[PDB]
């Protein structure tokens, strides 16, 4: 009684699909995905997100002779029960015509048979150009892709294996996808507040994608939050490797605290705190005691 | 002002900007395809041959390295001349784009060649030491550490007081690291798993970054890294990584099980000594 929901992942050979879902969902590292052999027809995910969402991902091979089945005679099968698309584009495509028919001819399809499907583009490999000319690149890439989407909506990201672009672009995805999320987003600003930090961030266990936030003073990098799931998943992947599973952390400087531990059975916290006269004890027994009050919630 | 001065040397693409990013700049490996803060004084390249310790020689050994070879001989036997107390050392670069039946032949014949075009110039009495690098690996790290550890003449007097700190405080190993490097200048005498100095470089990682996010003061900017830079990190299977600030380039990071962790306070008022000593060595 957990909602299932179809994600569609699409887009030519090549693209980088199957990286994406490998690094996200897999535990795979940028490097690894160098050994992926190219999906044939559509292999089939399922995430158990929280308990409550399970992601059906659907990973479908772009080789063009795949494209037309989808087209056609799996017409039916692909395009039904849509909740999300995500296409993927690669930045360095020769064919920008070829790769644009094929992406409409999706938009069609979902608009026939899915119409309210949440629909994403993400330009990818964004590390093959060089950083001066990135944001130039895909704001272009983006004006086109808005335009050419005809009458649905499209969210734009540009995204790369090597960076924290693509923990923003899937933690958007993601975030859409988590039933009662304002809900989450409450109870989480409310224990913010009651342990008095400045910032709490809210990680999906296996993932780190970041699915919920509550921050006091306005920061000045805003985009950390993937920053954050990209340096401590990194830093996981490490543990695991070279000795046992992370379990908690804490750091600091002269002008922070931060805490990462275990929240729930299915979710890490961080806790940003700036030393008032908080006995570092408070603290961990607040974090402690919130979890009963979290690990209710994602039921079913 | 008395750090150990590196000179690296190389062919165009044998891969020199792409180690100066990785290691002293603290940047991923990929992003080098377009292109006073450490303990070391380091420059990418015969007055200069006078006050230096080592140079090292890298090497692309996805490419063919016979001309790569002879340059290596010309550079080295100039500055033995002018300085033969130098260390000599071999980065041969590149090596995460072969399989391992390569990495080794290559190794072997490079070695091989190398020391042969020495013994030819009569010049015998030239150590050269070789290494296998790559930016998408940790070996460049292992491979300067290494390097470092030959240039630090008080390192068995650190080896020491690591000992005496660790043996006294419950603590499996520790590392004296160079914050922005992750260059290791000496650890306790137990055997070092290069494993254990990975994650160690990993964990200094995720301290700084988590510090350049957050307290860097309201303004744009103070410094990540400070006198109160602490981390604690606790592994599933009972194992602990405690990283305290030790110099402005210095910081100890020690491996230990929860349960030696249980004495903080002990392990917390030796590390004083053993900070206050390292103070007295470098007369900071
Ligand atoms: N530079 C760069 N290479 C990438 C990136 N993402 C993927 N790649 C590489 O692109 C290649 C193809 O990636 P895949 O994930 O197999 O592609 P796919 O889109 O699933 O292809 P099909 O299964 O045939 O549809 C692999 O070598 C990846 O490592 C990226 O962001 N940057
Ligand atoms: N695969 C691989 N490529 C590397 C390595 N080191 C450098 N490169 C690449 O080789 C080129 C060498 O860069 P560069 O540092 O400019 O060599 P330099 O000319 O002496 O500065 C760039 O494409 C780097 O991405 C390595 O260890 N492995
Ligand atoms: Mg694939």
């Amino acid at each position: 009684t957990a909602m299932k929901k179809k994600v569609l992942l699409m887009g030519k050979s090549g693209s980088g699909k199957t990286s994406m879902r490998s690094i996200i969902f897999a535990n795979y590292i940028a490097r690894d995905t160098r050994r992926l052999g190219a999906t044939i027809d559509v292999e089939h995910s399922h995430v158990r997100f929280l308990g409550n969402l399970v992601l059906n991902l659907w990973d479908c091979g772009g080789l063009d002779t795949f494209m037309e089945n989808y087209f056609t005679s799996q017409r039916d099968n692909i395009f039904r029960n849509v909740e999300v698309l995500i296409y993927v584009f690669d930045v360095e495509s020769r064919e920008l015509e070829k790769d644009m028919h094929y992406y409409q001819s999706c938009l069609e399809a979902i608009l026939q048979n899915s119409p309210d499907a949440k629909i994403f583009c993400l330009v990818h490999k964004m590390d093959l150009v060089q950083e001066d000319q990135r944001d130039l690149i895909f704001k272009e890439r983006e004006e086109d892709l808005r335009r050419l989407s005809r009458p649905l909506e499209c969210a734009c990201f540009r995204t790369s294996i090597w960076d924290e672009t693509l923990y923003k672009a899937w933690s958007s995805i993601v975030y859409q996808l988590i039933p009662n999320v304002q809900q989450l987003e409450m109870n989480l600003r409310n224990f913010a507040q009651i342990i008095e930090a400045d910032e709490v961030l809210l990680f999906e266990r296996a993932t780190f994608l970041v699915i919920s936030h509550y921050q006091c003073k306005e920061q000045r990098d805003v985009h950390r939050f993937e920053k954050i799931s990209n340096i401590i998943k990194q830093f996981k992947l490490s543990c695991s490797k070279l000795a046992a599973s992370f379990q908690s952390m804490e750091v600091r400087n002269s002008n922070f605290a931060a805490f990462i531990d275990i929240f729930t059975s299915n979710t890490y916290v961080m806790v940003v705190m700036s030393d008032p006269s908080i006995p570092s004890a408070a603290t961990l027994i607040n974090i402690r005691n919130a979890r009963k009050h979290f690990e209710k919630l994602e039921r079913v | 002002s008395s750090k150990p001065r590196i000179l690296l040397m190389g062919l165009r693409r044998s891969g020199k900007n792409s180690i100066q990013k990785v290691v002293f700049h603290k940047m991923s490996p990929n992003e080098t395809l377009f292109l006073n803060s450490s303990f070391v004084n380091f420059q990418i390249w015969e007055m200069i041959f006078r006050g230096t310790g080592a140079l090292i020689y890298v090497i692309d050994a996805q490419d063919d390295y016979m001309e790569a070879l002879t340059r290596l001989h010309i550079t080295v036997s100039k500055a033995y001349k002018v300085n033969p107390d130098m260390n000599f050392e071999v980065f041969i670069h590149k090596v995460d784009g072969l399989s391992d039946d390569h990495k080794i032949e290559t190794q072997r014949d490079i070695h091989q060649r190398a020391n042969d075009d020495l013994a030819d110039a009569g010049l015998e009495k030239l150590h050269l030491s070789f290494y296998l690098t790559s930016i998408y690996d940790h070996s460049i790290f292992e491979a300067f550490s290494k390097v470092v550890q030959k240039l630090i003449p008080q390192l068995p007097t650190l080896e020491n007081l690591l000992n005496i700190f660790i043996s006294n405080s419950g603590i499996e190993k520790a590392f004296l690291f160079d914050v922005v490097s992750k260059i290791y200048i000496a650890t306790d005498s137990s055997p070092v798993d290069m494993q254990s100095y990975e994650l160690c470089c990993d964990m200094i990682d995720v301290v700084i970054d988590v510090s350049c996010i957050y307290g860097l003061k309201e303004d744009g900017s103070g410094s990540a890294y400070d006198k109160e830079s602490m981390a604690i990190i606790k592994l599933n299977n009972t194992t602990v990584l405690y990283l305290k600030e030790v110099t402005k380039f210095l910081a100890l990071v020690c491996i230990l099980r929860e349960e030696s962790f249980e004495r903080k306070g002990l392990i917390d008022y030796n590390f004083h000594c053993f900070r206050k000593a390292i103070h007295e060595v470098f007369e900071v």
